[PDB]
C-alpha cells in the first residue's frame, strides 16, 4: 500500500452538492438520464431556431453532428423514445455540459454545466385515491422550488 | 331521629346518582366504540405518494 500523509483538504459548508440535488429529484419522482452531447441539428433547430451550434466536421453521423446548445434536444428525444414504447408518463433529468459558441470564451466555446429535466403525462400513476390529472406548470415549479430551497435563498428567487 | 332519616334517604339518592353517571359513561363510550367500528379502513390499500426515481 501507498505510504503517504493524511491531510484533510479544504471543505466549504456553503457548497451545494449536485448529488444532493439529484437525490431530491429522485425523491420527487424523477429518473436520471444521460444523453449524447452531440445531437441532430434538425431537431435542435426546431428547439433553438437560428442559433448556430458548433458542428463536428466528419461526425459519427449527421444525427450526431451538433454540440448541444442545451439539454432539451436530448431530453425531449428521450421522452419521445419512451413514448414510442407505450410510456406516456416520463419524468427525467440530466446534468451535463452545454456548448454555446462565444468569442469571449476559451477555445471560442463556452462550456457550462447545466441541470435540466422534463415531465409529462399524469401527475401520478393510476391510483385508487389519486386523481387522474395531467401535469401542469405549477407541478414543475414546485419541484424547482424544492431544488432551490436547498440553497436557503428561496426568498430571493423570481419567476 | 329525623336527621338520621334524612341521611339514609340522601345516601340512597347518592347511590342512584352514581348508577346514573356510570350508565351515562357506558353510553358515551358505546357511542365512541360505534364510531371506531365505522371508521375501519383497509390498511393494505396502497398509500399516497409519487414513485421514487433512481440514478
Amino acid at each position: 500500500p501507498v505510504q503517504a500523509s493524511l491531510i484533510m483538504g479544504t471543505h466549504r459548508e456553503a457548497d451545494l452538492s449536485l448529488k444532493r440535488v439529484k437525490t431530491l429529484l429522485n425523491d420527487k419522482g424523477y429518473q436520471e438520464v444521460i444523453t449524447y452531447s452531440f445531437v441532430d441539428p434538425k431537431v435542435q433547430q426546431m428547439i433553438h431556431p437560428g442559433v448556430e451550434a458548433l458542428l463536428l466536421p466528419s461526425p459519427i453521423s449527421v444525427e450526431m453532428s451538433a454540440m448541444r446548445l442545451s439539454l432539451w434536444t436530448g431530453l425531449l428525444a428521450t421522452v419521445v423514445y419512451n413514448q414510442n414504447r407505450q410510456q406516456n408518463r416520463v419524468r427525467i433529468f440530466e446534468s451535463g455540459l452545454r456548448f454555446v459558441p462565444d468569442t469571449q470564451a476559451p477555445l471560442g466555446i463556452r462550456q457550462d454545466l447545466m441541470l435540466a429535466g422534463v415531465i409529462c403525462g399524469n401527475r401520478y400513476e393510476e391510483h385508487w385515491n389519486l386523481a387522474k390529472e395531467t401535469v401542469d406548470f405549477y407541478d414543475l415549479k414546485g419541484d424547482l422550488e424544492s431544488v432551490l430551497d436547498l440553497t436557503g435563498k428561496l426568498n430571493e428567487v423570481e419567476f | 331521629e329525623r336527621p338520621a332519616a334524612g341521611a339514609v334517604i340522601n345516601e340512597a339518592k347518592e347511590q342512584v346518582q352514581q348508577a346514573l353517571n356510570a350508565r351515562k359513561a357506558e353510553l358515551e363510550s358505546a357511542a365512541l366504540n360505534a364510531r371506531l367500528a365505522a371508521e375501519t379502513i383497509d390498511v393494505s390499500l396502497p398509500g399516497r405518494r409519487i414513485e421514487n426515481g433512481g440514478l
